[PDB]
Order: C-alpha cells, then structure tokens, then sequence
C-alpha cells in the first residue's frame, strides 16, 4: 500500500499502467502471486484491476 | 426539490422525506444549494441518464 494526499491546492493528474502477461509463468516470475490484483481509489473514485492472462 | 437534489429524493434520503409524497408535477426545480443527495459515499451509475428519463 502507498498513499499520497494532494497538498498542491491544484488538480493532481496521476497516471499508472497495469501489467497483463501472455502466460502464467511470467506472472509467477515477476509478481509471485498468480491471482495478483491492483486497486486504486480516492474519495470519489473506486476501482479494482485484475490481470487478464492469455 | 429545495435543499435536496434528484438522487436524495429518488433514493429517499432522510433529509428529503418532505419530497417522498410528491406524486405529480408540470416541471422539476432545484436550487443552487441542492446538496442533500447521496448520504453515503460511492457513485450513482447512469445518473445523467436517470435525470434525462425523469
């Protein structure tokens, strides 16, 4: 978990990618967890992201 | 709608109980202080379309 409070007084535009392997071997090689996930949320934002392996 | 908006009337927010017996109208009116909407955080899916239906 990692958190940032906007203290700039201005709309802080944050960007992030989400990795999607071609195979389950790379999922274990780079991230340990086969059923990995990410969740990025704010006061009025709520999302969960899950790697589609194929 | 007064102190409430569309979402507080339709979900039946406790602060919008005076609006719950309103059966009919010729047009709908809000004010600049129509803040009593959603009373527990999250999102209203297809809100923009729901007020367009109404």
């Amino acid at each position: 978990k990692n958190s940032y409070v906007n203290k700039k007084g201005k709309e802080v535009l944050v960007l992030w990618g989400i990795h999607h392997p071609p195979n389950s071997k790379e999922q274990q090689n780079l991230y340990q967890n086969e059923n990995a996930y990410v969740s990025v949320v704010t006061s009025n934002y709520n999302r969960r992201f899950t790697p589609e392996i194929a | 709608l007064g102190k409430c908006n569309i979402a507080g009337w339709l979900l039946g927010n406790p602060e919008c109980d005076p609006l719950l017996p309103v059966r009919s109208w010729s047009y709908i009116v809000e004010t600049p202080n129509s803040e009593n909407g959603i009373c527990y955080p999250g999102d209203f899916i297809d809100y923009e379309e729901l007020r367009e239906q109404l």
